[PDB]
RNA sequence: ACCAUCUGUGGGAUUAUGACUGAACGCCUCUAAGUCAGAAUCCCGCCCAGGCGGAACGAUACGGCAGCGCCGCGGAGCCUCGGUUGGCCUCGGAUAGCCGGUCCCCCGCCGGGGUCCGGUGCGGAGUGCCCUUCGUCCUGGGAAACGGGGCGCGGCCGGAGAGGCGGCCGCCCCCUCGCCCGUCACGCACCGCACGUUCGUGGGGAACCUGGCGCUAAACCAUUCGUAGACGACCUGCUUC
RNA sequence: ACGUCGCUUUUUGAUCCUUCGAUGUCGGCUCUUCCUAUCAUUGUGAAGCAGAAUUCACCAAGCGUUGGAUUGUUCACCCA
RNA sequence: UGGGCCACUUUUGGUAAGCAGAACUGGCGCUGCGGGAUGAACCGAACGCCGGGUUAAGGCGCCCGAUGCCGACGCUCAUCA
RNA sequence: GCUGGGAAGGCCCGGCGGGGAAGGUGGCUCGGGGG
């Protein structure tokens, strides 16, 4: 579509969102994806470390500065792990690559947007609940991540203002249920057009 | 074929960019981890290389074979002429890290410090900071310096002091001041503030910053030696007399694979003029410098209760390459970074 | 007053993957994602509406900068809902990922 | 924590296949996978079925595991589960579903009419009581 | 294979109620409160009687490895209403052939001192786990007593004292000096 | 110049291994679920460099017509770049469970718990919701009338993670219109036809006119310094007390 | 032990695929990096582990593994 | 032209060899194309310049055309899967 | 159209019956609950 589309990571395995975002942005849309210290990866954590810590091992041995840059931040892995399924080196894949933009926790923009979820690469659905997994925030910070704490904290206090929208939402919602009840007389003969038709049951 | 007999290699790696100092003052990069515990104090200062010279102490160190016995040591002599404070900044704590918030500059700022805003200040008409004083004054300003001020109390986590360096007490050449952003430690975000604003365009001598015989560490910029080759540079062997192109070379510069000349391998370059930081100076003296009260005070300086001498730090017929030390100055044990009259950085241990 | 088309991606030429087919190219049309829901768009009109710089004559209007290049849906491409289209000229590749509008207009509704 | 479970004698609803939008009645289990399924008011004979199109219903027939059709549809008509799903909310969800599908584009010109008439009265009065409940002058 | 159904019941004694919140047992005993998630376990939580307080555990189409978690929430369960009414009361004999170990126990049994352990001059500091009291018998010359309502806390409490006092380049089979959990048992004694 | 002298550092997840609780296998078991300790290893810190990566702040060009900034959508236009063709302004999350509402208790008038009542193939539903565009003229009934719309002003509050945004008052100035159902006729009805319909007063660059409010600086070279140096580069000084 | 299964390419063969309009052919010197099949050091398990010493094994290549006499030697051998 | 080489199978020497030597058919050499990422010899198929339809071998998360099927039944957790 | 001239299946409470049982209904017995 036309708008940008707004991701929630969280509960999100890496290379299954990875994918639909990758096609995503080949078609010309503009995703966004938050929370990419809540994406998730099968399998154990330990399992998972020893990757990327062989990722780390992977450097050019004449000249590290060239050699392969290693991100620890959740939202650059992530922004890595779609580059590996793009064609980056060629003019169509860096214009789709560009369309991508990942954030570690939701920052302003965003933070008061809904955010989208993909159930295609969600955790719940697609591993079995007997399985292990691992958090991306928790891989990042123990191979050289640095803002795990900070980002915790914000996201604890976007949290706490999300809490008091949604409780002024729920109490609008509570006096629109009120106000319908109110005004139930003038409002049946519209009332029932829409039954007639399936809306408003 | 592995090499024929171990040797360890020539050199750290991890100074490899062995490359001019993009910076003259030395910049901290890490101050000392702030507990709001403690009481607010600064953690960094500014000195200037005097020079050096020695001492004689008793030590006091058991089980030692130089317990109660006399020792000799080299110090060297910081002039530290007190810093100006001239402004605050504020720095919030991001996923990206910390990035300034927002910074306040005092009212009535000095010559010296103006100098440095300039590259050119003989032809310079002296505007820096002329529109930004007249806020201190208006209504309108002030306010918006007070909206500034509570901001940065609740929106910042660490705060920082920039002050300068007072170039006319000093005997040097130069006469544009040295600036930096000194943080505030020990103390609640606003209680820091309130001790920041309070010692705007104020003095603060090296007495309220650092103590006597307490571990220090010291950040400069290293002497520059020029480009130098791999014998004075990274002190590898030299090749033997029968070599046929020049002996001052390394030999072999990598093998045929990985095809390509490594980063670790020793190579002609810039030699000196590095940046540096020594951890663990300890201060064997804070000097009082030159008073007037009545009559010219000089003894405090070199005179201690044994040698109760009306002499001065200062060597006789002055220290060699810088001139006449006058104001404060801290006496630290051994040798530091950087030739004389160069401005060296003194911070906090970050150790216990 | 409306929309009255519907909106399609240019996602690409038909293809193998070493060998590219450039006289037929296959849209992505926004809602059809399943084969059996693309009847409905079989044989409509298609255009790649675009701007240059020289102006150029409208149909019923005054010259502006705006061209098309006009083609049709032929049939269904996979099970998801692809459709391909033949243009009069094949499409240039700078519009994959961009606009192409389905008209509706030869309709058998 | 379960509330519906399968058993014989409940009713399910067919959520895809061929029986899409039926009910039936498990009459017996067969590997964990499959059930034997029989709807015999709900025109769909005995066969097979796999518990993926199935979704439980609270109606609980009592008859004997296996039992034939005549008696499953006795107790089928004896407290009547046709007339008792349509009068569930799940079922008349379904229905709502259906008809705002099959509405057209008159039907949706009318019901646009409707809705804006009705969402503007609607919104009048809650702003006259979010004005009213602003009137809070109290210690 | 699947097996349908996996299921045991634990019986819940008069004075202790129990408060299921999802997998979250809440066990409410004389002695205190024990609170434990079995979040990572997938079964069914049921409190069958209002007379005789039953708690049922159910797994459905458990394999052979998530069947063995049935009996292992009972059993962690039962913990629970063991610690809550009659507590686990561990004792600790500290043995040695020379130098006798010196226990001294800091500010209300949270912190463990062991001074000469094999004669040597490092002191052993071990911190008990929150809810665990560590405490010098007066019966015997030679005891700890760990007394706590968590089993999994007090049991690793005395397993931390137990490791802090281990022989090193030398014989264990010859130098047998420790200090060892002796038995494991419950306060109340009922 | 070890041929003199000075300085050289903290944490985290864990390996091997040793254990706790504990089934499988009414016993046992370091393991299956769940836990503990754990290192010259690993990662980070300290330290070196600092992205075709950001931030905060300062000063921002005349004594003569001479350059510039902001405010006006102020106007008339040029050159160039094209995309797009309604919006959704946000709980946290669980998944062997959830969501909503209400009385007592506790937290200084709202949240937080305990009852109780509902919903759950999610209908307080993103398979959703909101807005909905032919325009006017007579003309009645309903909705409202505690209304609407002012790039009208003025004031205030909230938002810092990238706040670049959102909200509320006071005064003023106008329509009784705008929303639904009807009466009544009209508008280029351009004679079957495409690029129509929006964002949009779009972005960017020179330039003219038109008013108000404002500003009057630096950088580089040359010279000097020698804390620097192959050359560049770098640290410095140059009518005031 | 008798047997039997492998691994390695730091030995030496076997072959002759590349190079004969040319890839400078031993050793040493110098210098960097890598491997582990670990000599030492860190943390461990085992013993015919009392201690001391030693041996076997595990995680493990971070760090170190030297000065000399004879020999062109690689190797070798001895001194310390 | 009278240097051949490769593959299934048979087959001699050799521990073996991308070694050496035979038999048979096919191939490469002389051959492009689809597939095997890549590749003389493998699998499919051999070729004038094109449009439409359909396939072979091979595939259909994304790169990268095609499963974005409410695909079926099981097996498997690997701190070198 | 063919097939086992399809196999099953639906209705006729299929009726006169016979036999077999069990993934055992009612009843009965034992063990645990709601007035
Ligand atoms: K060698
Ligand atoms: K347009
Ligand atoms: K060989
Ligand atoms: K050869
Ligand atoms: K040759
Ligand atoms: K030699
Ligand atoms: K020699
Ligand atoms: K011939
Ligand atoms: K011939
Ligand atoms: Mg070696
Ligand atoms: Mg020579
Ligand atoms: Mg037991
Ligand atoms: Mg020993
Ligand atoms: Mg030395
Ligand atoms: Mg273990
Ligand atoms: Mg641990
Ligand atoms: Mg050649
Ligand atoms: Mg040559
Ligand atoms: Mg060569
Ligand atoms: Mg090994
Ligand atoms: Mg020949
Ligand atoms: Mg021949
Ligand atoms: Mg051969
Ligand atoms: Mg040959
Ligand atoms: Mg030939
Ligand atoms: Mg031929
Ligand atoms: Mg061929
Ligand atoms: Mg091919
Ligand atoms: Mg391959
Ligand atoms: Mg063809
Ligand atoms: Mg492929
Ligand atoms: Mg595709």
């Amino acid at each position: 579509e036309v708008q940008v589309l707004v991701l929630d990571g969280r509960g999100h395995l890496l290379g299954r969102l990875a994918a639909i975002v990758a096609k995503q942005v080949l078609l010309g849309r503009k995703v966004v994806v938050v929370r990419c210290e809540g994406i998730n990866i099968s399998g154990n954590f330990y399992r998972n470390k020893l990757k990327y810590l062989a990722f780390l091992r992977k450097r050019m041995n004449t000249n590290p500065s060239r050699g392969p840059y290693h991100f620890r931040a959740p939202s650059r892995i992530f922004w890595r792990t779609v580059r590996g399924m793009l064609p980056h080196k060629t003019k169509r894949g860096q214009a789709a690559l560009d369309r991508l933009k990942v954030f570690d926790g939701i920052p302003p923009p965003y933070d008061k947007k809904k955010r989208m979820v993909v159930p295609a690469a969600l955790k719940v659905v697609r591993l079995k609940p007997t399985r292990k997994f691992a958090y991306l925030g928790r891989l990042a910070h123990e191979v050289g991540w640095k803002y795990q704490a900070v980002t915790a904290t914000l996201e604890e206090k976007r949290k706490e203002k999300a809490k008091i929208h949604y409780r002024k939402k729920k109490q609008l919602m509570r006096l629109r249920k009120q106000a319908e009840k109110n005004v139930e007389k003038k409002i049946d003969k519209y009332t029932e057009v829409l039954k007639t038709h399936g809306l408003l049951v | 074929s592995h090499r024929k007999f171990s040797a360890p290699r020539h050199g750290s790696l991890g100074f490899l960019p062995r490359k001019r100092s993009s910076r003259h003052r030395g910049k901290v990069k890490s101050f000392p981890k702030d507990d709001p515990s403690k009481p607010v104090h600064l953690t960094a200062f500014l000195g200037y290389k005097a020079g050096m010279t020695h001492i004689v102490r008793e030590v006091d160190r058991p089980g030692s074979k130089v317990n109660k016995k006399e020792v000799v040591e080299a110090v060297t002599i910081v002039e530290t002429p007190p810093m100006v404070v001239v402004g605050i900044v504020g720095y919030v704590e991001t996923p990206r890290g910390l990035r300034t918030f927002k910074t306040v500059f005092a009212e009535h700022i000095s010559d010296e410090c103006k100098r440095r805003f300039y590259k050119n200040w003989h032809k310079s008409k002296k505007k820096a900071f002329t529109k930004y004083c007249k806020k201190w004054q208006d209504e309108d300003g002030k306010k918006q310096l007070e909206k500034d001020f509570s901001s940065m109390k609740k929106y910042c986590q660490v705060i920082r002091v920039i002050a300068h360096t007072q170039m006319r007490l000093l005997p040097l050449r130069q006469k544009k001041a040295h600036l930096m952003e000194i943080q505030v430690n020990g103390g609640t975000v606003a209680e820091k503030l309130d001790w920041a604003r309070e010692r705007l365009e104020q003095q603060v001598p090296v007495n309220q910053v650092f103590g006597q015989d307490e571990m220090i560490d010291v950040i400069g910029v290293t002497k520059g030696k020029g480009y130098k080759g791999v014998t004075s540079r990274w002190h590898t062997k030299k090749l033997p007399r029968k070599t046929h192109r020049g002996l001052r070379k390394v030999a072999c510069i990598g093998a045929w694979h990985p095809a390509r000349v490594a980063f670790s391998v020793a190579r002609a370059g810039q030699k000196g003029y590095h940046h540096r930081t020594e951890i663990n100076k300890k201060i064997y003296k804070i000097g009082q410098g030159y008073l007037i009260k009545d009559g010219k005070l000089i003894k405090n300086n070199a005179s201690t209760d044994y040698d109760l001498s009306d002499k001065s730090i200062n060597p006789l017929g002055g220290f060699v390459h810088y001139g006449e030390v006058t104001n404060d100055f801290v006496m630290l044990k051994g040798c530091v970074v950087g030739t004389k009259k160069r401005v060296l950085t003194l911070r906090k241990s970050l150790l216990v | 007053s409306g929309r009255l088309w519907s909106k399609a991606i240019f996602a690409g030429y038909k293809r193998g993957l070493r060998n590219q087919r450039e006289h037929t190219a296959l849209l992505k049309i926004e809602g059809v994602y399943a084969r059996d829901e693309t009847e409905f768009y079989l044989g409509k009109r298609c255009a790649y509406v675009y701007k240059a710089k020289n102006n150029t004559v409208t149909p019923g209007g005054k010259p502006n900068k705006t061209r098309v290049i006009w083609g049709k849906v032929t049939r269904a491409h996979g099970n998801s809902g692809m459709v391909r289209a033949k243009f009069r000229s094949n499409l240039p590749a700078k519009a994959i990922g961009h606009r192409i509008r389905v008209m509706l207009y030869p309709s058998r509704i | 924590v379960f509330r519906r479970f399968v058993e014989v004698g409940r009713v399910a609803y067919v959520s895809f296949g061929p029986h899409a939008g039926k009910l039936v009645a498990i009459v017996d289990v067969i590997d964990q996978n499959r059930a034997l399924v029989d709807g015999p008011c709900t025109q769909v004979r005995r066969q097979a079925m796999p518990f993926k199109c199935m979704q439980l219903t609270d109606f609980i027939l009592k008859f004997p595991h296996s039992a034939h059709q005549k008696y499953v549809r006795q107790a089928w008509q004896k407290a009547d589960i046709n007339t008792k799903w349509a009068a569930t909310r799940w079922a008349k969800k379904i229905e709502a579903r259906e008809r705002k599908a099959k509405m057209t584009d008159f039907d949706r010109f009318k019901v646009m009419k409707a809705k804006k008439m009705r969402n503007r009265i609607i919104k009048n009065e809650v702003k006259k009581l979010q004005k009213a409940a602003l009137l809070k002058a109290s210690p | 294979m699947k097996t349908i159904l996996s299921n045991q019941t634990v019986d819940i004694p008069e004075n202790v109620d129990i408060t299921l919140k999802g997998r979250t047992v809440i066990v409410k005993g004389p002695r205190g409160t024990l609170r434990r998630d079995f979040n990572h376990i997938n079964v069914e939580l049921s409190l069958l009687g209002k007379k005789k307080k039953r708690l049922r555990v159910d797994k459905w189409w458990g394999n052979r490895k998530e069947l063995a978690t049935v009996r292992t929430i009972c059993s962690h369960v039962q913990n629970m209403i063991k610690g809550v009414t009659l507590g686990f009361r561990y004792k600790m004999r500290s043995v040695y052939a020379h130098f006798p170990i010196n226990v001294v126990i800091q500010e209300n049994g949270s912190l463990v001192e062991i001074r000469n352990f094999l004669g040597e001059k490092y002191i052993r500091r071990v911190r008990m786990r929150p809810g665990v009291a560590c405490s010098v018998s007066q019966a015997q010359k030679d005891e700890l007593i760990l007394e706590g309502n968590d089993i999994e806390l007090v049991s690793n409490s005395a397993a931390l004292i137990q490791q802090a006092t281990t022989v090193k380049n030398k014989d264990i089979r010859k130098f047998l000096d420790g200090i060892y959990v002796s038995e494991k048992g419950t306060v109340q004694q009922a």
